C-alpha cells in the first residue's frame, strides 16, 4: 500500500 | 425530456467514454471478442491440467511472490486509472491527499470489474491473451492456492449477466472512484457532488442503453458492496497464508500464471 500510494502520487503529478 | 440538463448529463457520459477509451487500451469489447472465439489471428491456448500447463510453457514465501509480482504488472493498470481519474471534472480540484485516498481504495475494485471482462464461466485470459486459463484447474491446485480465483469468477458471471458495455463501465468506474466513504478523507462534500452528478448521468446512460432492465441502476450499485467484498477477502486469504504450514509448494509456471491475476 506504501508503494501503491506512491505509484499514485508519482502518476497525479 | 430531451432538454439542457439532460443534453450536459449526455455531453458528461460521452467526455467520460472519450477519456476511458484513451487511458484504457484493453476495451471490454476486445476482450470479449477474445473469449467467443471471434479472433483468428494467433487465437488464445487454452490450459486445463498439468499436462497442458508443460505443454504451454513455450508461451520469499510463493504466495508473497505472486502477490508482488501481480502489484508490479498492475502498475500500468494503476497508472491508467489515476490518467482516468484526472479526467473527472472536478477531480483534480479536491484535495492532493484525498485524491489519493480515492484512488488508494478505488483500483482495487476497478481492477476487479476489468478482470470481470477476461472471465467467463469456464475460465479468465491471461499473458495479454495469449492464454485461457480454466475455472475448474484453478479451484483444483492444493490448498490455500486452489481458493484463491473461484470468489472472483462466482461475482463475475453475474456482473458480465447484466450486459454493460464500456460505455456504462466508464460512468459506473467514474462513481466508483468518487466515492465519499472512503476512510481518511477530509472534504467529503466537494466529492459526493461530484458522485452525485456522476451519478444523474450514470441513471441516464442506463435507462437509455438497457431497456431490459428496470431495476439495473439498484443492482449496479450493489455490485460496488461486492466489489468491496473480495477486497477485504484478500485480507482475510493473508490470514489464511500467515497460519498454513502444509506444503504451500506450487509449480513455477502456476506463479507466473496467478501473476497475470488479482
Ligand atoms: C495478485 C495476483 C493474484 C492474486 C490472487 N488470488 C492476488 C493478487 C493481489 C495482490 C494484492 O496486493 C491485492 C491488494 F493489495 C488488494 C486487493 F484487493 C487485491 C489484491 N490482489
Amino acid at each position: 500500500n506504501l508503494g501503491l500510494e506512491d505509484i499514485i502520487r508519482k502518476a497525479l503529478m | 425530456q430531451l432538454n439542457p440538463e439532460s443534453a450536459d448529463l449526455r455531453a458528461l457520459a460521452k467526455h467520460l467514454y472519450d477519456s476511458y477509451i484513451k487511458s484504457f487500451p484493453l476495451t471490454k469489447a476486445k476482450a470479449r471478442a477474445i473469449l467467443t472465439g471471434k479472433t483468428t489471428d494467433k487465437s488464445p491456448f487454452v490450459i486445463y491440467d498439468m499436462n497442458s500447463l508443460m505443454m504451454g510453457e513455450d508461451k520469499k514465501e510463493v504466495a508473497i511472490r505472486i502477490f508482488q509480482g501481480c502489484q508490479f504488472r498492475s502498475v500500468e493498470a494503476v497508472q491508467e486509472i489515476t490518467e482516468y481519474a484526472k479526467s473527472i471534472p472536478g477531480f483534480v480540484n479536491l484535495d492532493l491527499n484525498d485524491q489519493v485516498t480515492l484512488l488508494k481504495y478505488g483500483v482495487h475494485e476497478i481492477i476487479y470489474t476489468m478482470l470481470a471482462s477476461l472471465m467467463n464461466k469456464d475460465g479468465v485470459l491471461i499473458s495479454e491473451g495469449q492464454g485461457f486459463m480454466t475455472r475448474e484447474f484453478l479451484k483444483s491446485l492444493r490448498k490455500p492456492f486452489g481458493d484463491f480465483m473461484e470468489p472472483k469468477f462466482e461475482f463475475a458471471v453475474k456482473f458480465n449477466a447484466l450486459e454493460l458495455d464500456d460505455s456504462d463501465l466508464a460512468i459506473f468506474i467514474a462513481v466508483i472512484i468518487l466515492s465519499g466513504d472512503r476512510p481518511g478523507l477530509l472534504n467529503v462534500k466537494p466529492i459526493e457532488d461530484i458522485q452525485d452528478n456522476l451519478l444523474q448521468a450514470l441513471e441516464l446512460q442506463l435507462k437509455l442503453n438497457h431497456p431490459e432492465s428496470s431495476q439495473l441502476f439498484a443492482k449496479l450499485l450493489q455490485k460496488m458492496t461486492d466489489l468491496r467484498q473480495i477486497v477485504t477477502e484478500h485480507v482475510q486469504l493473508l490470514q489464511v497464508i500467515k497460519k498454513t504450514e502444509t506444503d504451500m509448494s506450487l509449480h513455477p509456471l502456476l506463479q507466473e500464471i496467478y501473476k497475470d491475476l488479482y
